């Protein structure tokens, strides 16, 4: 199916205590690729995935004069943003950048993005068209005026639909032994009374990839969103998910509920039930 | 690949 | 300005068998700024040598983190994860349980 390249970048001022924490990460889809951070000894991009272990000397030399770079723009950008909103040199503020690309089944691309926070709120956008940005607020449209005059819209279209589109293409090919393999979840199901009269039943998916699925249950075929409990998707920290739904349900009446699972990695949804 | 463009805010 | 309080699950890496060597995760999501305090904890006190992911963050803006390490679950020995952020009061404990 369809993929994804996106980077992460977070850099947090630090008050009274020197350089700001500067962390970098990359993904395709699901799986993280590589990271930059400030506090580590290293100083350079360093891989987190086995297939991208066999790029050469020019391509970590190269990703680790981007990071640095991007750290160093932040940097300067913190101090800015602060005089544009005429906040005080005392606290501590954050500045987030995610950027990626997105192409087909094909490897054609889709879709480009860069969006810009600052304090957790939304700062500056580029749009679909890849062509204007779009200032949350007027201290964003100093920023955007810059960016039109630096012609960056260009600069971040040219990247988006060229390089991101040809190193994703690479990297699934490269790492096509584990980025395009799906994982179907792996399902179970837990039954523990609450009181004479109710028990929850518990839907579980594990194991998992990628990350999007979706776990509902139904009583009588109609779906219920009353009495259920969906936590978040969440890392089991060897590269696959897990996910639970749980429903609160009269005893007795256990056979009136259903379980759907949907995945990528199953050509038919699972519908689970609690005694056969 | 990263993006290798940046310019100040 | 505007922060914003972490959701924690802990939980483990596979389904617990007393006795069977595993990992405990803790996940921390939805939260803002970045600066986090993070610790999981046997019978109350604190493990050493935990690990945790590379903070990355989800289209709202907030940030997540997981933090980790090998433990072999038991019928009495308890364990949690106890965070503390700039949006809380007091530390938040929240028990292991293993059916969530
Ligand atoms: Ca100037
Ligand atoms: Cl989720
Ligand atoms: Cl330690
Ligand atoms: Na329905
Ligand atoms: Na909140």
């Amino acid at each position: 199916g369809s993929h994804s390249m996106r980077y992460f970048y977070t850099s947090v001022s630090r008050p009274g205590r020197g350089e700001p924490r500067f962390i970098a990460v990359g993904y395709v889809d699901d799986t993280q690729f590589v990271r930059f951070d400030s506090d580590a000894a290293s100083q350079r991009m360093e891989p987190r995935a086995p297939w991208i272990e066999q790029e050469g000397p020019e391509y970590w030399d190269q990703e680790t004069r981007n990071v640095k770079a991007q750290s160093q723009t932040d940097r300067v950008d913190l101090g800015t943003l602060r005089g544009y909103y005429n906040q005080s040199e005392d606290g501590s503020h954050t500045i987030q950048i995610m950027y990626g690309c997105d192409v087909g089944p094909d490897g054609r691309f889709l879709r480009g993005y860069r969006q810009d926070a600052y304090d957790g709120k939304d700062y500056i956008a580029l749009n679909e068209d890849l062509r204007s940005w779009t200032a949350a607020d007027m201290a964003a449209q100093i920023t955007k005026r810059k960016w039109e005059a630096a012609h960056a819209a260009e600069q971040q279209r040219a990247y988006l639909e060229g390089r991101c589109v040809e190193w994703l293409r690479r990297y699934l090919e490269n790492g096509k032994e584990t980025l395009q393999r799906t994982d179907p979840p792996k399902t179970h199901m837990t039954h523990h009374p609450i009181s004479d009269h109710e028990a929850t039943l518990r839907c579980w998916a594990l194991g998992f990839y990628p990350a999007e699925i979706t776990l509902t249950w139904q009583r009588d075929g109609e779906d219920q969103t009353q009495d259920t409990e969906l936590v978040e998707t969440r890392p089991a920290g060897d590269g696959t998910f897990q996910k639970w739904a749980a429903v609160v349900v009269p005893s007795g009446e256990e056979q009136r509920y259903t379980c759907h699972v949907q995945h990528e990695g199953l050509p038919k949804p699972l519908t689970l039930r609690w005694e056969l | 690949n990263s993006a290798s463009f940046s310019t100040f805010k | 300005m505007i922060q914003r309080t972490p959701k924690i699950q802990v939980y483990s890496r596979h389904p617990a068998e007393n006795g069977k060597s595993n990992f405990l995760n803790c996940y921390v999501s939805g939260f803002h700024p970045s600066d986090i305090e993070v610790d999981l904890l046997k019978n109350g006190e604190r493990i050493e040598k935990v690990e945790h992911s590379d903070l990355s963050f989800s289209k709202d803006w907030s940030f997540y983190l997981l933090y980790y390490t090998e433990f072999t679950p038991t019928e009495k020995d308890e364990y949690a994860c106890r965070v503390n952020h700039v949006t809380l009061s007091q530390p938040k404990i929240v028990k292991w349980d293993r059916d969530m």
